[PDB]
């Protein structure tokens, strides 16, 4: 017979990154008005600069 | 704040070696600085331009 | 009578001075370095004769 549903595109609720990522505020539906996140060095081992 | 997780790996068999001993700066600080305090001035100016 | 402008606009990520905050962390390593170094020479020499 006729195929009326034979599986199809399928959605999927969300996406799961494999890789480790940065701290990073929202760019998606919502964006995030303030400065990203200030990236510092601290906590050195070995003294430098000083 | 929190703090980013490590590998499924390293949560289950992962060892750290850690030391707690913060220190003081006291035995430095704790001194004469009359003379010092030139040269030292001099070095604070030049840390920002 | 010839008064510099001095501007720091660059120097400042928001209300975070990025230089200054990594500047005085180094003191936290140095203070590590100075009790560890009194506590093994005391160690090592003990009291001392002249």
């Amino acid at each position: 017979g006729e195929i009326i549903y034979d599986g199809g595109l399928s959605s999927k609720l969300a996406d799961v990154v494999d890789k480790t990522t940065e701290p990073h505020n929202a760019d998606g539906a919502v964006k995030d008005g303030r400065i990203a996140p200030v990236k510092l060095d601290l906590e050195k081992q070995k003294l430098d600069k000083l | 704040y929190r703090p980013r997780r490590f590998k499924e790996i390293e949560h289950t068999h992962g060892y750290v070696y850690r030391e707690l001993n913060q220190g003081s700066l006291l035995p430095l600080v704790d001194a004469n600085l009359k003379e010092s305090s030139s040269y030292y001035f001099k070095k604070l100016m030049s840390s920002i331009s | 009578f010839a008064l510099a402008q001095i501007n720091a606009d660059d120097e400042f990520i928001g209300a975070i001075d990025k230089e200054s905050a990594e500047y005085l962390d180094e003191y936290a390593t140095l203070a590590r370095d100075i009790s560890n170094s009194l506590t093994l020479v005391k160690a090592a020499f003990g009291p001392l004769e002249r």
